[PDB]
Parts: C-alpha cells; structure tokens; sequence
C-alpha cells in the first residue's frame, strides 16, 4: 500500500510537470478554440468582400447611388454576404456534429471510467484501468486515468494441467509456473507463486487427453492432519 | 469490413473555376477568401484520413514478428500472418481483401501517409503480439504465453472453463484452422462482402466526376467554354457571362466541399468505431455482446483492405 | 538537395537511409525533419522499435512488480 | 459433476424457496474421515 501510494502521489506530481512545461498539451481543446475563431475571422474577412459591386461598404453605395441602380449594386453584397453566412453555418453545423461525438464520448469515460471501472481495453487509458478523476478545462474535460501497468517480467516454463495420482488438475484461478526445479500456482498479472494444492487447483479426467500436461505432486491439506 | 480513411483529395479551385484565363481569376478575387476556406476545409478533411488510419493500426507501441517455429498448439495463422513470397508481405486473406476492392481541372488526390506496406506492418504487429502475447501486448509489455494456455484463458473469459479446452484442444484448433479456410472461400467467390468498402470508392469518385461534368454545365451564360466568352465579348458584357461560370462552379465547389465533410464525419464515426474494435476485441477479450462479432467473444485478428479494416472475430 | 518521392518531388530535403519517427508528414511513408550544421532531411518513417516475442510452447512471462500510471486524456 | 459441498454453498433453509428439491449432497469429508 505505501509503495502504490507513492507511486500515485509521484504520477499526479508528473501531470502537474507536464501540464505547467507543455502548454501544446491542451491541443485538442486549443485547436476547437482556434477553428471557432478563424471560422468567424473568415465570416468577418468577408465583408470586406465586393462580390461584384461597386464596393465592399454598403454605405459607399447607398451615398454615391440612387435607388435604381443602389438597389442592382446591393443585390450582390446581400448574394454574396449570405453565401458567406451560408458557408459559415453549414461549416458550424459539422463542427457542432465533431463537438457533440466529443461530448458523448466525454460523457461515456464519466460513467464508465470515473463512476466505474472500466473492462474495456485502453477506454480508461493504457494499462488495466484502476479509476479516472475528472478535472474540468475551457470548454471540454480531462480524465487523469489511473491505471496498472504489469512492469518487471520474468521468464517460467509453464503447463496447461499437472498431472498427480493419474488425475489431470488444472488452476482454479492463474497458472502454474516453476522457478526450474519446483512448481508453483501463481496469479495470472502478478508473480507469487503457492504451492500447487487440492484446494487452489480442479481435476478434470486423467493424464491421456491434455498436451503438454507435466507430472508433479499435488499437496493435500486434508492429509498430514487426517493422518498426524 | 468496416471502413477507417477515404481517399485524399486536394482540389486548385482557382483551376476549377477559371484556369488560365487571368480575367477570370480578377472577377474569382472579388469573391473574397472562398477559394482558401474551400482548400482549408479539403485540408482538415485530408489530414484527418491520416489520423483516423493512425488511430486504428498505430495501437502497437512496436513491431512484434512472430517466432521461425509456428507451435501454436495446432491453431494455424498462415492464411493471416504475412506472406514472405510477395514484393510486400500482405497475409494470403489480405491478398483477397485487396482484390476485391478496386483530373487537368485541379482535382487531385493525395497519397496516404502510411503506404498499405506499412499498413500490413501494422496488422502483422498487432497480429504476432495477439498469437504470441495474449491482450498483455495491449497493457504494458507483451509477455509471452502458449497459445492453447492463453485460448483456455479466453475460454474462462466467457465463463467456459479452462478444461474444456485443453480436453478438446485438437478438435477446438481444427473448428478455427476450418473457419479461416471458409473465409478465403468467401473472400475468393463473393465480392459483395466488401461492398462497405467498395461504396467509399465509388462515392468518393462518383463525387469527382460529378464536380468535373459540373464544368460543362452554362449556369445561365452564353457558353460553359470560358474562352468562347472571352474571345466573342468584351469586358463589360463579357465579365457578366463570367460571374455565372464563377457563381455555378463557386457553388459546384461548396456542394462538393460540403458533400465530403459530412462524409468525412461518416468515416471519421466508422474509424474511431474501427479503433475501438482494434483496442476491446483484438488488444483485449470484449464481454460486450455482439460487439465483436454474434457469439461469445475469444479473440479477433485484424486484417488491413483498401481504406478499411477487417476484423476476423 | 533532390528526391524522387512516390508523394512528389522533393527539392531542399536531403534523402536519410536512417529510419525516425514522423516529425513533418509528406505522404506514401515520407516525412521530414530539422536535424544536425542543419538540414531539413526527408525519410522513411519508422513504425515502431523491431520486436520478437520470446514464444514457445512451454514459456510464460509473469510480472513480479508492478507501476501505478497516471495518464491525462 | 456430483453435487458436493465443494460446488454448492448454503443458505437458509428448505421453507424460503420457491422451486427447491430435495437431493443428497455429498460431503468429500465424511466417507474420508470415517475410512
């Protein structure tokens, strides 16, 4: 517990480095502030558009001009300026369709990897999924996705089944491994191994059928306070 | 079959619209930054087809190759693991998958960042840490496991107990070794399995040879040729013929232009669909039901096609 | 200073047989990058580090420690 | 497999259920013990 705790402490020390040396970080919400910004600079670029008349300010029409002719000149600064909020609103439209993915994406790592936990494969970040904890941002969420990661690997020989008096026994839970002398039981995501026994192991049939099934004793509880 | 990118397409409206004739191309300046927001919106459309292939095969953080001896317990991989007798080492099933799936007016189409070479690098690594590895690959480093010990913890995933397998293991390696042959069956006598692929060929070309024929279309001028205009008008007449041209082939662009962002939102939904599958039913053993395919979840094996994934599950 | 890639042609960039992660895109496995003196070199990207998996029928490898990751989505 | 009080758990008493039957459950102890 005291090392998992310090390994904690230490990772949310390194979220605190990252994000204060990092600005870039924040990307994905950076770049949804800066599409919203330049989609509007182009809507606004746009009226200094002439779109054909005699000048991109309606006011220079509507002074030099009189209705006859204002009313042919005007036409195409209203064509032109309603394409350009037609182009705007479409682009807003699709934009508004990403965002709301984003969003239900969002929504769906807050039930399942923050009111949960989470079975599914790299939801929850890499690494088998612990817990997450929201932190709120400008305009979006960030989950800090706790997760174990299986770090020091060591090579066994292993066996499917081990074969005791004629009886083939399987694990009930892991899988048996040997240090190259001795067998052992041992959780699947973790190395401590126990004693193969009656009791961490099943039978199922007998030493004919599995391939690769290895003989080795099989310790009873029962027996040495049965009998002594 | 699901599809993950559509083909890149960088489209010159200033080409389009005028080509060539620079009277054209000062009347198109008054339409203000059109021309670059269309090439903005392309742009963002093209950049993401890279990243939604990256999103699927990128999973793999390196390239796993499997061992020079194939013992798998009797499962037999051949058909979907690389084949060294080709230029580029596609499986045999992604040799059938790539089968079955099949200009001057400043349309273009830009290349993939990945080439499909390195797409089946991908789904070679993804494939040899799946065979070698189990979901492990997927979680931190791979660790190795004997394939019938990690198809009896498949086994115990849905709730089958792991004697099961090993007390059937001949007759559970002879069911898949027997169902990856009816896939290249399939594969080899019936194309319209690919069609979801197919489909975004086609409305991806559909989609250009309608924006090139919307060339020949008047808008309302005394010709669609633009140097007919330019040769029998002059410019206070002819600049009116051209602003129909630049309006209906300005209009032709924004039609195409938004055409291929709601696609590109359909492709980019079905790539981080595709995605999701490469993470929960390949790197992992999904409990979802139906979510990798109609039965209880062991394993999938991805396979790469023209602008799409294919999940063997 | 030239390079024939499949994306186009490729003039400034010098042509790398070394292989790195993509820093700028150019498209059908290019990218380019500023290094070390310095010049924009153009390469074949690298998928990954080359891994075999140490298999076999009676081989397993078990964790004997673990690590708590915090990572920020 | 044989029903055992390696397989099956207790609780409660045969009055509760709704569908129960009645079956002898062997105890691997018993003829252990008594050999």
């Amino acid at each position: 517990q005291k090392l998992i705790a310090n390994q904690f402490n230490s990772a949310i020390g390194k979220i605190q480095d990252s994000l204060s040396s990092t600005a870039s970080a924040l990307g994905k919400l950076q770049d949804v502030v800066n599409q919203n910004a330049q989609a509007l600079n182009t809507l606004v670029k746009q009226l200094s558009s002439n779109f054909g008349a005699i000048s991109s300010v309606l006011n220079d029409i509507l002074s030099r001009l009189c209705p006859p002719e204002a009313e042919v000149q005007i036409d195409r600064l209203i064509t032109g300026r309603l394409q350009s909020l037609q182009t705007y609103v479409t682009q807003q439209l699709i934009r508004a369709a990403e965002i709301r993915a984003s969003a239900n994406l969002a929504a769906t790592k807050m039930s399942e990897c923050v009111l949960g936990q989470s079975k599914r494969v790299d939801f929850c970040g890499k690494g088998y999924h612990l817990m997450s904890f929201p932190q709120s941002a400008p305009h979006g969420v960030v989950f800090l996705h706790v997760t174990y990661v299986p770090a020091q690997e060591k090579n066994f020989t292993t066996a499917p089944a081990i074969c005791h008096d004629g009886k083939a026994h399987f694990p009930r839970e892991g899988v048996f491994v040997s240090n190259g002398t001795h067998w052992f039981v041992t959780q699947r995501n973790f190395y401590e191994p126990q004693i193969i026994t009656t009791d961490n192991t099943f039978v199922s049939g007998n030493c004919d059928v599995v391939i690769g099934i290895v003989n080795n004793t099989v310790y009873d509880p029962l027996q040495p306070e049965l009998d002594s | 079959i699901l599809p993950v990118s559509m083909t890149k397409t960088s489209v010159d409206c200033t080409m389009y619209i005028c080509g060539d004739s620079t009277e054209c191309s000062n009347l198109l300046l008054q339409y203000g930054s059109f021309c670059t927001q269309l090439n903005r919106a392309l742009t963002g459309i093209a950049v993401e087809q890279d990243k939604n292939t990256q999103e699927v095969f990128a999973q793999v953080k390196q390239i796993y190759k499997t061992p020079p001896i194939k013992d798998f317990g009797g499962f037999n991989f051949s058909q979907i693991l690389p084949d060294p007798s080709k230029p580029s080492k596609r499986s045999f099933i992604e040799d059938l998958l790539f089968n079955k799936v099949t200009k001057f007016n400043g349309l273009t189409v830009l290349p993939p960042l990945l080439t499909d070479e390195m797409i089946a690098q991908y789904t070679s690594a993804l494939l040899a840490g799946t065979i070698t590895s189990g979901w492990t690959f997927g979680a931190g480093a791979a660790l190795q496991i004997p394939f019938a010990m990690q198809m009896a913890y498949r086994f115990n995933g849905i709730g089958v107990t792991q004697n099961v397998l090993y007390e059937n293991q001949k007759l559970i390696a002879n069911q898949f070794n027997s169902a990856i042959g009816k896939i290249q069956d399939s594969l080899s006598s019936t194309a319209s399995a690919l069609g979801k692929l197919q489909d975004v060929v086609n409305q991806n070309a559909q989609a250009l040879n309608t924006l090139v024929k919307q060339l020949s279309s008047n808008f309302g001028a005394i010709s669609s040729v633009l140097n007919d205009i330019l040769s029998r008008l002059c410019p206070p007449e002819a600049e009116v013929q051209i602003d129909r041209l630049i309006t209906g082939r300005l209009q032709s662009l924004q039609t195409y232009v938004t055409q291929q962002l709601i696609r590109a939102a359909e492709i980019r939904a079905s790539a981080n669909l595709a995605a999701t599958k490469m993470s929960e039913c390949v790197l992992g053993q999904s409990k979802r039901v139906d979510f990798c395919g109609k039965g209880y979840h062991l394993m999938s094996f991805p396979q790469s096609a023209p602008h799409g994934v294919v999940f063997l599950h | 200073n030239v390079f024939q890639t499949r994306a186009g042609c490729l003039i400034g960039a010098e042509h790398v047989n070394n292989s790195y992660e993509c820093d700028i895109p150019i498209g059908a496995g290019i990218c380019a990058s500023y290094q070390t003196s310095q010049s924009i070199i153009a390469y074949t990207m690298s998928l990954g580090a080359e891994n075999s998996v140490a298999y076999s029928n009676n081989s397993i490898a078990i964790p004997t420690n673990f690590t708590i990751s915090v990572t920020t989505e």
